RNA sequence: UUUUAUUCAUAUAAUUAAUAGGAUAAUAUUUGUAGUUUUUGAUACCAUGAUAAGGAUUAUAAAUUGAAAGUGUUAAUAUCAUAAUCAAAAUUUAUUAUUUAUAUUAAAUAUGUAUGUGUAGAUAAAAUAAGA
């Protein structure tokens, strides 16, 4: 797309921990919903993470209930189970978002950023006009007309 | 109102290209005008590096002047007219008055007694009626008369 | 001054600095007050004279009040006479819109571009000659196509030195 | 007030004043003339004029509830939420109709911007001394600004000075009221006043104004009644503030009233660690302190000029409070005489001045300081008669004889005084140079020209270079020098060397318009044009000498060339001696490189070359593509069209209007700011964080 | 949030009985939170 | 320690690098080449002898044609511009020192 | 020409290519000959002066 | 690159798309010689010549 | 984030009466009836086609709340209706379902207590 | 775009009127305004940061010239700039004296009026007292640094310093 | 304190000390001095 | 017009009349609170120059 | 048998004592006021103050939009009141929080060298209009 420079990768836990700033930003979530809808597939994981984020952000101000009253034997384990279950749902949504972004890029002839893999037509990470002459993680030298991934016309 | 940005992002530690973070002088910002301020590559501050590309004031003024140029071009694209000097005798009654200069009076109105309250300085007159004054010697048939739809006519839109 | 810049040596230059800083003199004159009959028997400023005066004083006139702020000289005694002289010059030049209509300032009128209904005839001007030329241009186009795969408008009608 | 809070009291006041706002009343004052912007702009917005009716669903639901269910739908205001009380229905239950023109406020961005800028600009354009009755309207206005280190100090000083000025003004206005009443009881009309009234040559009824003592006394009585009313208003507003209830800030309640002003607060930010530790530690050890100065403004609006009151208010600086200062602003009515003699009204010169006369340093080189010297003396010529002199000077015989009545007759050569209101008065230092022909030395030439020898030498210039040591050698070189130019001080004007000999006829000027413009008779114009009665036949029509209103050659207040030639005479002599034909400022192929050779006055973006067919698509078609096009260009009007608006670029100069596409702006040669920002007025104050203020005046200080 | 608070106050001024629901929902409750001021130390 | 932009308290800290071919004129010199030479190139009054020319003086042809010795102040006691050439014309002395 | 607006207009004719000895194999400038020696000038000072 | 973009803007047959829709190579990539075919060309240019990246 | 990436750079006023030879027909935004039908189709057909909340239907309010809220958000402009129909996913201050869940839970707790007693 | 600005004379006009360029020339003559000829028409940049009410820093006046290549060297800046005479610089140059009690009055005159003799500085007095105490204690190790050594190297006739011990 | 004496005019300490007038007072005129009229020169 | 050390000494002593505010704020001034040093700079310029008619 | 970051750049050169008023004022050449030469702490020493680091805990429930940042000491440093032979213009001299790939030098002389899969050890910071 318009962003073609080198990029670093971050664990999904970091983006999930980022709340209603990037991961749960309503505009970005609406864009993801539009991407799913224009492809005509259900947005079940997106809606699950949306309701999870809404519930979390609504009560983030409130103080936690007294932990002494809660039973460490069972209540703490139940809370950890629920937190892990929510985190797994958000992981699934994150993976789905990345997969569908790659797929839409491939369909629309959109050249991704450097070292970005688009299954079906790159399969090893497209790199073009990078600061390093060689392909990162592959050590393959790169030509100046970097790579024509798609057909010329249109 | 406006939705875009007008102020240059502040100088901090090096911004890595990741989620919700962009390099400070990436080609996306300001359309492509961060190219002027971009100091490509890792820079050793001891010897390499131009001062003005790091000075927060000069880059801010550059962003301001770029935004001013953008505002000027977007404003001028709205112009579907030109200003012509008329000898004050052939203008209609709504123009035969003491029009104050810009920023020297309250926004005036064209003949408020005629139930017209629009700004007088933003009135635009078509040539279909002004051809007589603009081109008296030419005559002939230039800019044929503008057909005006009859409001009081039973057409399809009137549920005829 | 009355606090610490009196009764001593620095008081003099402090007072001189204050006077130089406050040398500005503002002269205000109303257009309604100007619109009176003069000694000769005519109105001192008419509608055209007022319009010319407003054009001459782009920002010096405002809310119907002509204001001239003179900081020309270090003292108000000379600022006032400079302001009166400049106001007299401005009035003399503005009264010029009474000797004839040639001195009447023109109204800057926003005249629109020709509308779409007028623009629609741009295709139909010289229609018959255009079609007659187009027939022989098609003849030339097919003659060129008989020998060339791609024919540019340069071959048919475009002219390049 | 118990009715509303601060914002309620503000917006209700805004609505009330807009409900009776009238644009005509806005003249004179400043920001007070601007109405409530929210309602004014929404009234000026055309889209708000059309108010959509209630929707079909709304009207159908209301009709079903009323005519079918027998239950009229209650408005939210009239319906009662309280389950324990029946509150009375407010009068504004459903009576107030809905209109987009009034509420809510919707405006357009251009109108909003223009209104805001105009309201900011028009603040000092307030006419304080008017003829209005009430709080406003007076003769003199005094604004005393009291400055103190502490707010309560300046407040108490304001109260003390206000009470003192209240007493003093009551005394002065009381004595003035006594005088006004005594004048109103009876008086004698001043003969000087009657003569002043009887001074207009033509009155408002086409003739003399026969003003008598009865009418002048009536006008004086009206003025005295107005003055008495104003004095009574001042006294009544001054007699109000008893100790029990005193409102010093209200103009109606107290005189003189006091109004607040924003204090001058200047923060100083400095490091506080005496230890010269690291920069981070120094920055962490940073404290903010500020210098404060508090101001109060006292306004005294008196209906007359009172020197005693001015003295008593000036002398308050002697008994001001501790560590308190004061400054005085005076706004008084004055009379300014504008005579048509030193600043006359006439035709523009035949050859108008161009932009080249308005250049940098041009004000000191080719522009005199107005008014220009117009000659009042005149030397009568041989053969000119009493009426001929008046005709030549463009004045009446009666005016001429009134100007020179001590002389019964005018001799062949006499120095007379032209009437002050003459329309054909010459101008000193006529443009025509004076030439002396010698056929002889420098001393003889100076004696015959009545000029100093040094001035003659410096004005001649080349004569000095040609002449050697001996006056005999100077006389020998006089043959080569031929005519000598007289000094500028010796030049004399002529009755025909100042006014245009021919006049330019307009497109639609007949034989009457030209005569009217020149103030001559049609028969005289026809006789001076050799009897031709066709204006269209000739492009230029000569102006007869009988014209009362001629056209000058050039601008009268224009410095001649000799004036600056005397300023730089030695440069001319040196250049003539050294034979400096030209000084090439640019190299050979300077224009070859369009970016290296930039003058300090050169600007960006550079203007591309002009093409004779890029004005419009019709011209482009007629030139290049389909040259068989009948129409040459678009039907341009006969009147001037300004492409760059509201700019006023010099005509005949190739220029480009602001670009409309981002590509042009981006790819055009436009630099960036690489050094410090420099401002002509902000060269002082140094930079931000180094802001310099000589005087700690309030930031929103209003000049008189 | 500022717009919501202003509208809630306007509603309370207009219809007095609407004060109870908005107050119970905490729409007229202002928060005194403020962004950190400028300081060269940080 | 930080100081206002283009107002560094150090005046000689400016290290004039090797001259750049693409500009070679819009760097360490006058912004316009139609401006007059600075005052250091000329003699104001009757002096008794200049110790060494300052580094702000521009280089001219007369420096190499006249043959008179020219020297400037640098890290050592003095530096004389021995072996005059014509390649350095239109440039100031500060661009030919490399401190 | 500076590369700001016009750089492609530079031509080798502007380059003297005679006051230096260049590498006949690579093309780089190997050495530079003396320039002040027997320099040819019509007027060391501008013609109009003196 | 600079004169190419200026020519594309002057011809106007493409319109305002040059800076809004058209994409162009970076500075040091578009300053390469005519035939390179290798991304490791900007690092192989002459280093002894002080020309601010102009070969 | 820019919804107007492909929008035209015109900024030009247009008057069909003065700029066309055809009869102008003015079309306004949806009224109450058309807006209700349009929104009912979008929500219910989307849910039936598998493009709506589906199993998470209880996460969003009922149709009446959606119709009321979206109408305010869009102003009954058909494009605004579509946009806010998609943007409904990020609604934060809709407490209808939360209150109903508490009320129904309270109802069943009382019902179980009545059955036990 | 690129074009040539046209001017039409009132005499050539079908109906005469005062042209805006002529009015501009008259106003420039009245107010002694320098008409800049090389001002490009495509640089009508509004200082939006100070003119737009939508901005925080709105002031209603253009606070910037919007020219990147603007400095104090150019003659336009020289002509339209403000001289520092009678400014805060002039105030500081006379008020920021290291010794405050010297801008009001001369120290010698003030001493000769209020007191009978000119007093020395506090530091000078402290040095004199310390010298007195040192002379009382030791009376050795002191130098004889003076301004003029003539009176010490050639003492006046009849001068005999008495010894100490 | 110090070789440089304090300025009694602008120093808040001496201005608001016990021996001078504090800023929480009416700040009226202390005494109506008249020198030139009692004994002119 | 004194150094930071001198100003700090005079503030800690009773030699200057200043009013202490928060060390990490903008102060009492509305121009400072509504834009900062540059805004107060512009306001000072407007008061000094950009309010007169300048005949 | 919880979260964030860290490659940081100038640094020495030589001389420091006094007061003296002008137009519209009833008179001052005081226009133009003339008595060399007996003293000595910092061109390099004042030790004493501030600062750095930096913590404390009562507000039940209803109402209200409310009723809510505070420092010793230990340390280092330094230009102040305290102990005579010498740093501030001729600056190289190494002094923490920097612009990374569509377009890159026009106004006071304003930076040509560190691309290498962003890969160590240590160090600092915060629960403050944000969303552990």
């Amino acid at each position: 797309n318009t962003f073609l420079t080198s990029s670093v990768a971050t664990p999904p836990i970091s983006v999930i921990r980022t709340g209603p700033k990037w991961w749960a930003h309503p505009e970005r979530m609406v864009r993801q919903k539009l991407m799913y809808f224009t492809l005509g597939v259900d947005q079940l994981p997106l809606r699950r993470t949306a309701v999870i984020q809404r519930d979390l952000q609504r009560f983030h101000m409130c103080k936690p209930p007294p932990r002494v009253g809660d039973s460490t034997g069972y209540k703490r384990s139940r809370a950890a189970q629920l937190n892990t279950w929510y985190r797994r749902i958000q992981y699934q949504e994150y993976h789905m978002q990345h997969l569908f972004t790659r797929h839409v890029w491939g369909l629309l002839r959109v050249y991704p950023g450097n070292t970005t893999k688009i299954q079906g037509k790159a399969d090893d990470g497209y790199v073009g006009y990078d600061s390093v002459p060689f392909h990162r993680y592959n050590r393959a030298p790169l030509p100046f007309p970097a790579r024509e991934l798609y057909e010329r016309r249109k | 109102v406006s939705t875009g940005e007008f102020d240059h992002p502040p100088f901090q530690f090096r911004q890595r290209h990741t989620f919700n973070t962009t390099p400070l002088h990436d080609a996306n910002r300001f359309g492509g005008r961060t190219a002027y301020l971009r100091e490509i590559g890792p820079v050793n501050i001891k010897k390499q590096g131009r001062r003005f590309k790091k000075d927060p004031r000069t880059v801010q003024f550059n962003v301001d002047v770029w935004c001013a140029q953008q505002t000027l071009r977007k404003r001028w694209k709205q112009r579907d007219w030109e200003v012509i000097e008329i000898p004050f005798r052939l203008v209609p009654r709504e123009q035969q008055r003491v029009i104050p200069e810009l920023y020297t009076d309250i926004p005036q109105m064209t003949d408020p007694a005629r139930n017209d309250f629009s700004n007088i300085r933003n009135k635009v007159y078509d040539r279909e009626e002004l051809q007589g004054v603009l081109f008296p010697a030419a005559g002939a048939m230039l800019y044929p008369p503008l057909q005006r739809v009859d409001k009081q006519a039973m057409t399809l839109d009137k549920y005829l | 001054d009355n606090l610490q810049y009196k009764r001593y040596d620095w008081q003099g230059w402090y007072q001189r600095m204050l006077d130089v800083h406050n040398r500005n003199v503002s002269l205000r004159c109303r257009i309604c007050d100007l619109q009176r009959l003069d000694g000769n028997g005519v109105q001192f400023v008419d509608m055209q004279t007022e319009r010319r005066l407003r054009i001459l004083a782009q920002h010096r006139v405002g809310m119907g009040v002509l204001k001239l702020d003179a900081d020309k000289y270090e003292d108000q005694a000379d600022n006032v006479t400079f302001g009166t002289t400049k106001l007299s010059e401005l009035l003399a030049d503005a009264r010029k819109a009474q000797l004839g209509e040639e001195y009447w300032p023109s109204v800057e009128l926003k005249v629109r571009k020709p509308s779409g209904q007028s623009k629609a005839h741009y295709s139909l001007i010289d229609n018959e000659r255009i079609e007659k030329r187009s027939g022989e241009l098609y003849e030339k186009y097919r003659d060129a196509k008989k020998r060339s795969l791609f024919v540019t408008p340069m071959e048919t009608w475009l002219e390049v030195k | 007030f118990n009715e509303f809070d601060a914002k309620g009291r503000e917006y209700v006041q805004y609505m009330r004043e807009f409900a009776r706002f009238d644009p005509r009343k806005s003249r004179g004052n400043g920001q007070k003339g601007f109405p409530f912007r929210d309602a004014y702009l929404t009234k000026m917005n055309e889209a708000n004029q059309k108010t959509p009716p209630p929707t079909l669903e709304t009207i159908m639901d209301r009709a079903v509830r009323e005519h079918h269910q027998h239950a009229r739908i209650l408005s939210p205001l009239e319906v009662q939420r309280d389950v324990g009380r029946l509150e009375p229905i407010p009068s504004y239950a459903g009576k107030i109709n809905a209109d987009r023109s009034v509420f809510p406020f919707q405006w357009k961005t251009e109108d909003w911007y223009e209104y805001e800028v105009a309201k900011v600009r028009n603040r000092r354009f307030v006419f304080e001394n008017t003829e209005e009755d009430g709080i406003r309207g007076s003769e003199v206005t005094y604004k005393i600004v009291l400055e103190g280190f502490w707010d309560h100090h300046v407040m108490k000083l304001a109260e003390d000075v206000c009470m003192f000025l209240k007493d003093v003004g009551r005394q002065i206005v009381e004595e003035k009221l006594v005088a006004v009443r005594r004048l109103l009881q009876g008086g004698a009309v001043d003969p000087e006043l009657l003569a002043a009234f009887n001074c207009a040559r033509a009155g408002p009824f086409g003739g003399l104004d026969e003003y008598d003592k009865e009418e002048v006394a009536n006008f004086l009585r009206s003025d005295l009644r107005r003055l008495e009313e104003q004095c009574l208003s001042v006294i009544n507003r001054c007699n109000v503030p008893v100790p029990g209830a005193t409102n010093i800030y209200d103009p109606h309640t107290s005189w003189p009233h006091v109004e607040k002003l924003e204090p001058w607060v200047r923060m100083a930010e400095f490091w506080t660690s005496s230890s010269d530790t690291s920069f981070t530690e120094l920055e962490m050890s940073t404290a903010h302190y500020e210098f404060r100065k508090f101001f109060r403004v006292i306004i005294c609006k008196l209906p007359f000029q009172s020197t005693e009151f001015e003295k008593r208010m000036y002398d308050i600086r002697h008994w001001l409070h501790r560590q308190t200062s004061c400054e005085f602003h005076t706004i008084y009515r004055r009379n300014v005489i504008h005579d048509s003699a030193v600043f006359p009204t006439e035709h523009d010169p035949a050859t108008p001045t161009t932009h080249e006369h308005h250049r940098m340093f041009s004000f000191a080189l080719d522009w005199q300081s107005a008014p220009v010297n117009r000659l009042s003396t005149d030397t009568v010529h041989e053969g000119e008669s009493w009426d001929a002199v008046a005709q030549r000077l463009g004045c009446s015989v009666g005016e001429l004889k009134d100007a020179n009545a001590e002389r019964e007759t005018i001799e062949a050569g006499v120095v007379i005084n032209v009437p002050v209101t003459a329309t054909r008065r010459l101008t000193s230092f006529g443009a025509t140079p004076l030439v002396l022909p010698l056929k002889r030395t420098w001393e003889e030439a100076a004696a015959i020209l009545d000029c100093t020898v040094e001035e003659l030498q410096q004005c001649n210039g080349h004569a000095a270079l040609t002449y050697q040591k001996k006056e005999s050698e100077a006389g020998e070189f006089d043959s080569s020098v031929t005519e000598l130019v007289a000094p500028l001080s010796c030049w004399t004007s002529t009755s025909e060397s100042e006014f245009s000999p021919v006049e330019r006829v307009h497109a639609n000027d007949t034989l009457v318009a030209i005569a009217r413009r020149l103030q001559c008779s049609e028969e005289a114009l026809r006789a001076v044009n050799d009897g031709i009665t066709d204006v269209s036949g000739l492009d230029f029509v000569r102006v007869p000498p009988e014209a009362r209103r001629p056209r000058r050659l050039v601008e009268p207040q224009l410095r001649p060339q000799a004036a600056t030639d005397a300023l730089l005479a030695r440069t001319i002599a040196e250049e003539e001696t050294f034979k400096l034909k030209s000084i090439p400022h640019l190299p050979q192929n300077a224009e070859r490189f369009p970016h290296e050779y930039h003058t300090p006055t050169s600007r960006f973006p550079p203007t591309p070359s002009e093409t004779p067919a890029t004005q419009d698509w019709m011209a482009y078609t007629a030139k290049y593509l389909d040259k068989q096009f009948t129409i040459s260009a678009e039907p341009a009007p006969v009147y001037n069209v300004n492409k760059l608006w509201p700019m006023q670029q010099i005509p005949g100069k190739v220029d480009q209007t602001p670009f409309e596409e981002d590509q042009t702006w981006l790819l055009h040669s436009i630099p960036v700011q690489q050094l410090e920002m420099h401002h002509h007025e902000k060269d002082l104050q140094d930079l931000p964080f180094i802001n310099h203020e000589q005087f700690p005046r309030s930031l929103e200080w209003n000049a008189p | 949030f500022a717009l919501r608070m202003a509208v809630a106050n306007a509603l309370v001024k207009l219809i007095p009985l609407t004060r109870i629901p908005l107050k119970k929902s905490g729409l007229l409750s202002v928060d005194r939170r403020r962004e950190r001021g400028q300081f060269p130390g940080y | 320690r930080k100081y206002p932009f283009l107002r560094r308290p150090h005046i000689k800290n400016t290290h004039s690098m090797n001259p750049s071919a693409p500009y070679f004129w819009s760097f360490m010199t006058a912004k316009s080449q139609m401006a007059f030479l600075p005052e250091e190139n000329y003699i104001t009054g009757d002096w008794t002898g200049k110790f060494f020319v300052s580094k702000r003086q521009v280089y001219t042809l007369q420096h190499a044609t006249s043959g008179a010795k020219v020297r400037v102040k640098s890290f050592p006691s003095i530096f004389e511009f021995n072996s005059p050439s014509r390649w350095n014309i239109g440039k100031e002395m500060n661009t030919l020192t490399k401190p | 020409n500076r590369p700001e607006v016009a750089m492609h207009r530079n031509t080798v004719g502007l380059l003297p290519a005679h006051m230096w000895e260049t590498d006949k194999k690579t093309g780089k400038v190997k050495s530079v000959k003396d320039s002040v020696r027997d320099y040819q000038t019509k007027t060391p000072y501008p013609k109009w002066v003196q | 690159h600079r004169p190419v973009k200026r020519l594309f803007c002057n011809i106007g047959l493409m319109g305002p798309q040059i800076t809004t829709k058209a994409r162009w190579k970076p500075y040091r990539f578009a300053t390469n010689p005519a035939g390179t075919s290798k991304a490791e060309r900007m690092y192989q240019r002459d280093k002894t010549v002080y020309t601010h990246g102009h070969n | 984030t820019d919804r107007f990436a492909n929008s035209l750079d015109e900024y030009a006023p247009y008057d069909p009466e003065k700029d066309s030879h055809f009869h102008p027909i003015q079309i306004g935004n949806f009224d109450e009836y058309e807006y209700r039908s349009f929104l009912r189709f979008l929500i219910n057909s989307g849910e039936l086609a598998g493009l709506g909340w589906g199993p998470l239907w209880h996460a969003s309010s009922d149709f009446e709340r959606k119709l009321y809220k979206i109408g305010f958000l869009s102003g009954r402009n058909p494009q605004g209706v579509v946009d806010h129909y998609h943007q409904e996913l990020v609604w934060r201050y809709d407490y209808q379902r939360t209150r109903q869940k508490q009320y129904l839970l309270k109802r069943r707790m009382e019902g179980m207590s009545r059955g036990a007693s | 775009g690129v074009h040539r600005v046209g001017y039409t004379h009132p005499s050539t006009l079908p109906v005469p009127c005062a042209q805006r360029w002529d009015l501009r020339l008259a106003r420039a003559r009245i107010f002694q305004e320098y008409i800049e000829e090389k001002a490009p028409g495509a640089w009508q940049l509004e200082d939006e940061r100070s003119m737009s009410p939508e901005f925080k820093t709105f002031t209603g006046y253009p606070m910037r010239d919007m020219r990147p290549g603007y400095g104090q060297n150019l003659p336009d800046y020289i002509m339209k700039k403000r001289l520092p005479n009678n400014t805060h610089y002039e105030l500081f140059a006379r008020r920021d004296i290291p010794n405050e009690d010297n801008a009001m009055y001369g120290k010698y005159l003030y001493d000769m009026t209020v007191h009978g003799t000119s007093l020395p500085s506090t530091y000078r007095m402290h040095k004199d007292i310390n010298k007195a105490q040192r002379n009382d204690r030791k009376l050795s190790g002191n130098r004889f640094k003076v301004l003029c050594s003539s009176g010490a190297k050639n003492p006046p006739s009849g001068w005999e310093p008495i010894p100490d011990a | 304190v110090g070789y440089t004496p304090v300025n009694p005019d602008t120093s808040p300490m001496v201005a608001y000390s016990q021996y001078h007038w504090h800023y929480n007072l009416p700040q009226g005129m202390e005494r109506p001095h008249s020198v030139n009229r009692t004994f002119a020169a | 017009n004194v150094s930071y050390w001198t100003m700090n000494k005079m503030v800690r002593g009773g030699n200057l009349l200043v009013h202490r505010v928060h060390y990490t704020g903008w102060g009492t001034d509305s121009h400072l609170k509504k834009g900062g040093w540059e805004h107060r700079w512009n306001k000072v310029l407007q008061r000094n120059v950009l309010q007169y008619s300048r005949i």
